[PDB]
RNA sequence: CGCUACUACCGAUUGGAUGGUUUAGUGAGGCCCUCGGAUCGGCCCCGCCGGGGUGCCCUGGCGGAGCGCUGA
RNA sequence: UAAAGUUGCUGCAGUUAAAAAGCUCGUAGUUGGAUCUUGGGAGCGGCCGUCCCCUGCUCGGCGCCGGCCCGAAGCGUUUACUUUGAAAAAAUUAGAGUGUUCAAAGCAGGCCGCCUGGAUACCGCAGCUAGGAAUAAUGGAAUAGGACCGCGGUUCUAUUUUGUUG
RNA sequence: UACCUGGUUGAUCCUGCCAGUAGCAUAUGCUUGUCUCAAAGAUUAAGCCAUGCAUGUCUAAGUACGCACGGCCGGUACAGUGAAACUGCGAAUGGCUCAUUAAAUCAGUUAUGGUUCCUUUGGUCGCUCGACUUGGAUAACUGUGGUAAUUCUAGAGCUAAUACAUGCCGACGGGCGCUGACCCCCUUCGCGGGGGGGAUGCGUGCAUUUAUCAGUGGUGACUCUAGAUAACCUCGGGCCGAUCGCACGCCCGGCGGCGACGACCCAUUCGAACGUCUGCCCUAUCAACUUUCGAUGGUAGUCGCCGUGCCUACCAUGGUGACCACGGGUGACGGGGAAUCAGGGUUCGAUUCCGGAGAGGGAGCCUGAGAAACGGCUACCACAUCCAAGGAAGGCAGCAGGCGCGCAAAUU
RNA sequence: CAUGUUGGAACAAUGUAGGUAAGGGAAGUCGGCAAGCCGGAUCCGUAACUUCGGGAUAAGGAUUGGCUCUAAGGGCUGGCAG
């Protein structure tokens, strides 16, 4: 189910050796008014880098982007698309700066083309400095 | 650049000293102290250019090393000591007391006061702290860490303290309708009443401040310093009383000054 | 020396970086401690900001906490059993953080004797002839014996810990960093975490 | 096509000369680790007896080790 | 560098002066028809010219007696656009004052101890913020896994309450 | 000031360049009376340097027994000066140059809830049952010496401290959490029972670890700040004052003022350091690049001041690119700015302000809060000095000045 | 099976058949003839030219013993146990 790894996956807040005659969870609210999902409270997953169940503090820039690649382990590549202005030719030009965001498994059902609102935190890895705070799927919704 | 810098170039000095560039390359880099390098007067600048007791820098050496100047009732003998906002400078021999209060333009005014007015000063709380054994501490804007302050004196309030003891004499809470002075930004050294503080979670909060002539300017919460209640302040105010009369209206008074008194 | 810089290596795109400055000091690497289990040897490092950092090269006696019964005792470290990171840190018996060890069992059995007035270990029929320890299992009042008779109902130990008291050595997990602190502080394994590390020990051996 | 003047081109020469990065080999010096032990001090029970409590003994003028243990 | 409208966004040329691929398909790129609260009122300016509207359920009163509403605050399709504010080192430039004897300058000076300056703008974009909703993108109900309801149950944890004591 | 003129022809109208025209900032030619500002070895050679200087420092307040001076005549040690010299702070600022470096540097904007910080400033400096000054060297000195030579140091003989060490009177009488001889009391038919008093021994205040009773205060949000209990306290140790001189007064061997110096820690100030968003010149005769010897992620450590493939073991197969990746060039340090401009642009920015980098090329480190420091060391590599041939010594892209190089740039 | 159709004793020259040589290293010679160097495997790296198949084991590098360990790769019985 969980703990397929070499070391025991647990949370460093809870203690899970109570004496007898359903272990509890460590959740938190992220701040700036974001609804912490049901999957991060009723869920069983252990994740170090999750901003609901794990240890990370969201502070600084809240950005948005559209999901591109989902082939990594608990990480996704989003695309930010913007228009750079040139003063000489009084027009714009399409650019993009696609970035690597950490995705918590409290977002259980995500596909490509979804719009994720991501928050700045400390560097998680070499090129990961953002966490998905909410997922807002595009047009369609059903088939 | 492998350690802390010790010189200050006269060109790259804070703008509100008014230091003429043709004199020297360097300006008085203020000694580390209770206030920041940008937003403070060093002692030499106040005692040389503003008062003209000293013609040179060796003369503020000869003044300070006879120890007549006492900053906040404490005898300071360092020519580059950073005297910031609301810090009261006292010359004991002359019998003159000067409070450092911001001008209409955003400069430090040569504002004289009574000896009664000298014994107390106002300090904005920067944070509260819980000490080593549930001792509430309280750090001000001049690094004053007062211990056992009143449980109602919170984060952004203002405390009137006595200088002899260093205890809290009285306090003012951050109320909408209290007087305040903007101590930074574009609106530097204007007195007005608070109408609303815009709550932006994460980023800085902005306060809308209305002066007596009926003019609404906004600023960050970092620069606002509450100084009294309603219409009357707790401190002596300088000439003008931080109205900020506009460049056309200044020429309208400068006309009448040299036309009437001639 | 050993650089800890992030600019000596490639970009995200996969292009070779150019160095704009050479090795700075605040980019600093010291060689590892590799803290073996032996008679206590600790060196000190003068670090950035003139602070200390204690390089435990050997330490034999740690300080482990029985989180369930709540008693922390300065206990002897004996043998290393598991290491999640490197299998060659169990062959060369080193002490790093989150490393599973066998600690002495007698300072916890002593406390369980004193606090509850029960035995732990003690084989079928194996009773005490010199008579020192067994004077702790008898002779209370008829009303402070009644104090102890509240503790005895909520006494019974976990049956997976029963064996680690009879063998005389407890599976413990180090929590501090012997390289940095000059200490081997940890906690005794019980519950699901114990069962997990018991399987991973037992899995290979056979 | 024949004379002169100048500028580029192909060209056998397994051409030549300067750099730049770098594979191998050897590898100075510093740093860490395990040692090491040139040396320099403690301390002890005896011997000649002081000096003072009554042979115990508080400190010393000295010779001597099993260099006894111990520090740098 | 200007003259160079002889490198062109403003702003050039391509029948013959130099120049349109031999033809069509075609992916990025670029660009994309029309369509959705408009009139009319309403008091006061002097037949006409402004204000306000086709929005809602923690906290004070001008209060009446499970309540008849206005005052401060958590809130309400997304973005570009424009408007204002914040925040933005001086120096330089633009500029205000001032007879360095004029000027370029500089930050000083003026009146018989006093008075008085040492302003002010500009500071592309990117981020922050609050108005405006035309223009241009974008969202919603069509296997109804629809909006508004008041209803009837399935389970968990606080407190308003069980005289102390479980 | 939103501008044009000459030249293809026998002559004409065009396209189109060439040539004139004005500014600017380098060189140079000829010429020169006054006065006021004033750039100046950047371009080529981040080429080489003889000589001199450029970083030293004491008040009443760490340490004076130099008679080098000196007041006193005989004072219970010490008047005042005083070279040294040891202590402890500075030398990591400044100054110079632009060699490298193209999302790097740097600019605006934000994060440190992810760290460190000498000093300044303000707190705390009898909260911990638990000694009227304690050890023994060592410099200057004295007296002996070695080498041609260095800001070389040896052997011997003294003596100091805020250097190096060691340590306790006081507060001190207790208070508080386990452990428990026995004590107050009846209930019921004696056992069960409902609450208190206590002879003890132990543990005692801020760092490492784990726990819950919890969560006094705060945050947009903490595994926050505090509070409680069980242990640990690194011989290469967290403090818990053997320091100094101004006036010295109270009281019958105690009390007391005014300041230096010093101190673990907290909060400041100066910062620094790593990260967030967006932004750059030419090039396709550079179209795919990265990854076994980390490339992009996961996990658990190591190391670091801290976050992180920074590094190591296991895994996963990712990461970037026509919206120009990757590779290459640049007479490329970046920006504030500068020249020219109707309006839009074009070109320049080594150059006094901010940030960066380097000290002939690389590499490594000692000390310190802070250098990977070069007016500090340790090696190699070029260049080069004195030599009695054994050995020492050196880093002007600091201020002057000399050589070279040049179209090109100042007084030892 | 009895050393190839015989034994014994010596250890001269010159032979035939093996080997090794300091320093140099083709100067020897018609001519590197003869001899010598290289050699297996595993991991790197691989040019001109090309009939695009090759060239190619191009050229050029590194490692290799013994011992004690770890890791991964399978079947039978009613995501697990034996």
């Amino acid at each position: 189910d969980i703990q397929t790894e070499r070391a025991y996956q647990k949370q460093p807040t809870i203690f899970q050796n109570k004496k007898r005659v359903k272990l509890p969870r460590y959740y938190k609210n992220i701040g700036l008014g974001f609804k912490t999902p049901k999957e991060a409270i009723e869920g069983t997953y252990i994740d170090k880098k999750c901003p609901f169940t794990g240890n990370v503090s969201i502070r600084g820039r809240i950005l948005s982007g559209v999901v591109t690649k989902m082939k990594m382990q608990r990480t996704i590549v989003i695309r930010r698309d913007y228009l750079h202005y040139i003063r000489k030719y009084n027009r714009f030009e399409k650019r993009h700066k696609n970035m690597s965001v950490h995705l918590s498994p409290c977002f259980r059902d995500v596909q490509i083309g979804d719009i994720v609102t991501v928050g700045e935190c400390r560097p998680l890895s070499k090129t990961v400095r953002f966490n998905v705070l909410k997922v807002t799927k595009a047009a369609g919704t059903k088939k | 650049a492998r350690g802390p810098k010790k010189h200050l170039k006269r060109v790259a000095a804070p703008k509100h000293w008014m230091l003429d560039k043709l004199t020297s390359v360097f300006a008085p880099r203020p000694s580390t102290g209770p206030h920041k390098l940008r937003e403070c007067l060093p002692l030499i600048i106040f005692l040389r250019n503003k008062l003209k007791y000293a013609l040179t820098g060796d003369e503020v050496k000869k003044i300070c090393m006879q120890r007549f100047i006492k900053i906040d009732g404490k005898v300071r003998a360092d020519i580059t000591y950073p005297a910031g906002f609301m810090d009261v400078i006292s010359i004991d021999k002359t019998g003159e007391n000067f409070r450092l209060i911001y001008d209409t333009k955003g400069r430090f005014a040569v504002h004289r006061i009574t000896p009664e007015e000298a014994k107390y000063k106002l300090c904005k709380v920067r944070k509260i702290f819980v000490g080593t054994k549930g001792i509430p501490h309280l750090v001000t804007h001049d690094a004053r860490t007062i211990r056992y302050p009143d449980p109602l004196i919170k984060m952004n309030d203002t405390i009137q303290i006595d200088l002899e003891t260093g205890k809290i004499t009285d306090f003012i809470k951050f109320d909408t309708g209290n007087l305040c002075m903007v101590t930074g930004g574009a609106n530097l050294g204007r007195i007005g009443v608070i109408t609303n503080r815009e709550r932006h979670p994460g980023s800085f909060d902005v306060v809308h401040v209305k002066d007596a002539n009926g003019n609404s300017f906004a600023t960050r919460l970092s620069n606002i310093f509450v100084i009294g209640k309603g219409n009357k302040p707790w401190i002596s105010l300088p000439r003008g009383k931080g109205i900020r009369l506009t460049i056309a209206e200044e020429r309208d008074k400068r006309l009448a000054a040299k036309q009437s008194s001639g | 020396g050993i650089s800890r810089d992030n600019w000596h290596k490639r970009r995200k795109t996969g292009g070779k970086r150019k160095p704009y400055h050479k090795k700075r000091k605040y980019e600093l690497g010291r060689p590892a401690a590799n803290t073996k289990i032996g008679p206590r040897r600790i060196h000190t490092v003068r670090v950035r900001g003139g602070n200390k950092k204690y390089r435990a090269l050997r330490l034999d006696v740690g300080n482990f906490s029985w989180g369930s019964e709540c008693c922390t005792r300065k206990t002897r470290i004996i043998d290393v059993v598991y290491n999640a990171s490197n299998n060659e840190l169990v062959r060369t018996k080193t002490l790093v953080k989150n490393c599973i060890v066998l600690i002495d069992s007698t300072p916890y059995r002593q406390w369980y004797e004193s606090h509850y007035a029960l035995p732990l270990g003690r084989k079928k029929g194996a009773k005490l002839t010199p008579e020192e320890e067994e004077i702790l299992n008898k002779k209370r009042s008829k009303k402070i014996q009644k104090k102890y008779d509240e503790r005895k109902k909520n006494a019974k130990i976990s049956s997976l810990l029963e064996e680690q008291f009879q063998q005389g050595k407890l599976l413990a997990c180090i929590a501090s960093r012997p390289g940095q602190c000059g200490r081997a502080d940890g906690y005794v394994l019980e519950g699901k975490e114990l069962e997990f590390y018991l399987r991973k020990i037992k899995a290979r051996k056979g």
